[PDB]
């Protein structure tokens, strides 16, 4: 957090800092969608290797 | 910020293109930017060769790149510099804007994940080839034409827009060659 | 309500690139879906959610009924926004998705986001409105498309659907002004809704 | 997508199987069985080895309104590899007497899963034709030079059969 | 500090840093899906080879007719076999290695010359 502290009282208003974290709330609600999107794909992928390897060990 | 610039362009503009100018200010404020796309298209048809066109377009491209449709945004740009009689001006402005969108799609293309922006880059490239033909250089345009042609084949859904711009490049090349038939076939494909 | 299967219709448009809502409407809708799934699932985890779009020049199934939260989410990654929702056909395509369910105990419900003024005919859609309740389908219309200056064809659609039936049609209009689309919809009764039997 | 085609070869199994699946959805009267089509492609000759049903609903009020259960298609394909790992989507069959204009919109959906333009194989269940009771199309998008816009259209290709010797006897 | 509303800006400094470390969870997982895409394919490639069957090599000993060939298999005994259309007749010459099927005994394709396992040790001698 190199911002939203007494460094940034100088740069812009203290009310800009009040609202700025609340524009970072939208932004992490979006990064959470994408991170959970990627949770579901790594759960499906790993199980798709299990499907492959199960035949492969039988032949092996 | 941009409100000031808009207001100077309105006064400079025609009394008939004046009410269209008013519409830009309103839709930007209101965040209804699909209607903003509508008002720009109306304006540019009977402002093609008036000089307000290019100045207006610089303002809006700088602010929004994808909150107002990518395909619309480029399709304005190409016509403005066709009317431009300075080919040295035409070349840099396309070249600069091409750079922006390529930079853009690293961030927006994955986050939004439902709009692509790489399609715009292709539309721009068509005009760059054509600036060479306006400068009467056939070879340079041809090396870009070859790239455009392979890229059309590569996509397995093609917008009408891209195959039109691709033929438009070819058609202008062939009549600098003075070849009649080659022009004809190209224009037939394009008109359809 | 409990014991319920829900097809959420997401309206895909260039109207949802508008920044009225945060920080387009589409990016607001990503958040909204995630919330809705958990609300229903924590009311009753035998509920399932299907997802269709308007995207294209014809609606399409992005997800059939699934108990998988991530399949709904994956579907949104796939969908494209340059398509336009055509509501008449989307209702009919939803009705078929609502015949297929995990269990047949799961009730039938449509939830429809509206982000564009609808330019399908009123009399055309009033037939469809009455088809829904014969199939026992009620429809909750979250409206924020037809309030960008447009009439309420909707008023007639919701009255026609309502009848003695525990599935109950609802008209919700959501404040278009900044208060965060998802917040208001989540806070709005959706698991505190009532029947009409 | 392969934009190069010439012929469609069909195994005998395909035709018979779509007729079986047709009667066991109990389809008739503009409700027409539609299943997936499995086989080899990236080949000018489309070689169709097998076919299976999908859960599908056809509305007879509007055929532009249809149901396709997309989730099922991925699961089924994993079991196709169990049988043989060289069967993929190369189109979809129609069971009806002839080509519908709602079939162009349906064809869109199978593009997502095919490395080849998707096949329409009309398996008749009245067994018409003076040759095979199958017609074959593949959807192609092209400019039309007649002064009309770009269509996606179903263009005819010949029908042929490739039968395994084991099966043929 | 300069304010006692900077006792609540500490709380906002914390949210930013969490988000910028959540950026690193976006970048951690974006690297695991691209590695696993190739690892699911390395095993997917194994299925398509495993479900294929072998083929039996011969050489064209002698033309009998034009759709039937005498081959001498590498299993030994000569057979009479037919051909796939993919092989052309005039690329079938005598002493050319062919595949046969191992359940139909039919040429699918012409194969390069066979070569001894032993002579591949011999080009590995020049040391």
């Amino acid at each position: 957090g190199d911002d939203e502290l007494d460094q940034e009282i100088l740069n812009l208003s203290t009310q800009e800092l009040q609202t700025r974290a609340k524009l970072l709330d939208n932004e992490i609600r979006i990064f959470r969608s994408e991170l959970q999107r990627l949770s579901h794909e790594n759960n499906v992928m790993l199980e798709k290797i299990k499907d492959n390897k199960e035949k492969i060990k039988n032949n092996r | 910020e941009i409100d000031t610039i808009l207001s100077t362009l309105r006064m400079e503009a025609d009394p008939s293109l004046h009410p269209l100018f008013e519409q830009f200010e309103k839709f930007y404020e209101e965040k209804l930017w699909f209607q903003l796309s509508e008002s720009l298209t109306k304006f540019f048809d009977d402002a093609k060769s008036t000089p307000l066109r290019l100045r207006l377009y610089d303002n809006f491209v700088s602010k929004f790149y994808d909150k107002i449709n990518q395909l619309s945004v480029v399709k304005y740009l190409l016509a403005s510099l066709k009317d431009s009689k300075d080919f040295d001006e035409s070349l840099k402005y396309l070249d600069d804007l091409k750079a922006q969108f390529q930079e853009l799609d690293s961030k927006k293309q994955r986050n939004n994940g439902s709009k692509d922006h790489g399609d715009g880059i292709l539309l721009i490239d068509s005009e760059i080839a054509r600036t060479y033909l306006l400068k009467n250089d056939l070879v340079k345009a041809r090396d870009l034409l070859d790239d455009l042609e392979k890229t059309l084949d590569k996509k397995d859904s093609i917008p009408l827009r891209i195959t039109n711009s691709f033929y438009s490049t070819n058609s202008q090349y062939f009549k600098f060659k003075n070849d009649f038939n080659s022009f004809y076939y190209t224009s037939l494909l394009y008109l359809s | 309500m409990v014991l319920e299967a829900t097809v959420l219709v997401i309206d895909n448009s260039e109207y949802s690139r508008n920044g009225d809502f945060p920080r387009t409407r589409f990016e607001a809708q990503i958040d909204s879906v995630e919330f809705i799934f958990q609300a229903k699932r924590n009311s009753n985890p035998e509920n399932t959610v299907g997802l269709i779009s308007g995207a294209g020049a014809n609606p399409r199934v992005l997800s059939t009924f699934t108990a998988e939260f991530g399949k709904i989410l994956a579907g949104l990654h796939d969908t494209q926004i340059e398509g336009k929702l055509h509501m008449a056909t989307a209702l009919q395509i939803a009705q078929l998705t609502l015949k297929h369910r995990q269990n047949k105990v799961q009730h039938q419900r449509i939830v429809a986001f509206v982000c564009s003024p609808i330019s399908d005919s009123r009399d055309e859609l009033i037939r469809l409105a009455k088809t829904l309740k014969k199939n026992n389908v009620a429809v909750d219309i979250i409206n924020f498309g037809e309030i960008e200056q447009n009439t309420e064809l909707l008023d007639e659609f919701i009255a026609a659907v309502n009848n003695p039936q525990e599935e109950t049609s609802h008209l919700l209009t959501v404040t278009p002004g900044p208060r965060l689309l998802y917040e208001n919809i989540a806070s709005s009764p959706i698991i505190l809704e009532e029947g009409s039997s | 997508m392969s934009l190069q085609h010439e012929k469609v070869t069909i195994a005998p199994l395909v035709l018979l199987s779509a007729l079986d699946h047709y009667e066991r959805t109990q389809t008739k009267e503009n409700k027409r069985c539609v299943g997936v089509i499995l086989g080899d492609a990236n080949s000018s000759t489309i070689r169709v080895t097998n076919s299976f049903a999908l859960p599908f609903e056809e509305d007879e009020k509007n055929s532009d309104v249809w149901f396709l259960d997309h989730n099922y298609i991925e699961n089924m394909n994993e079991m196709c590899k169990k049988i043989n790992a060289k069967e993929k989507l190369i189109g979809w069959y129609h069971s009806g007497p002839k080509l519908r204009a709602s079939d162009l919109k349906i064809n869109e959906l199978f593009k997502k899963y095919t490395q080849n333009n998707p096949l329409l194989l009309i398996v008749d269940v009245k067994q018409q034709g003076v040759g095979l009771p199958t017609d074959a199309y593949v959807a192609i998008e092209q400019v039309k030079d007649d002064g009309t816009s770009t269509e996606k259209t179903f263009l005819h290709l010949p029908c042929t059969i490739e039968a395994e010797e084991a099966e043929e006897i | 500090e300069q304010e006692a509303h900077n006792k609540a800006l500490n709380q906002f400094k914390r949210k930013l840093l969490e988000h910028r470390r959540y950026d690193d969870q976006l970048k951690q997982r974006r690297q695991n899906i691209r590695d696993l895409e190739k690892l699911y394919d390395k095993t997917e490639n194994d299925i398509k080879a495993l479900q294929s069957i072998g083929q039996l090599i011969g050489e064209v000993m002698k033309e009998l007719s034009e759709e039937k060939y005498i081959v001498k298999a590498s299993s030994g005994p000569r057979y009479i076999v037919g051909v796939r259309n993919s092989v052309d007749r005039s690329k079938l010459k005598k002493g050319v290695r062919v595949t046969l099927d191992i359940t139909t005994l039919t040429i699918m394709r012409i194969l390069p010359r066979e070569t001894d396992p032993l002579v591949y040790n011999m080009t590995s001698f020049e040391q």
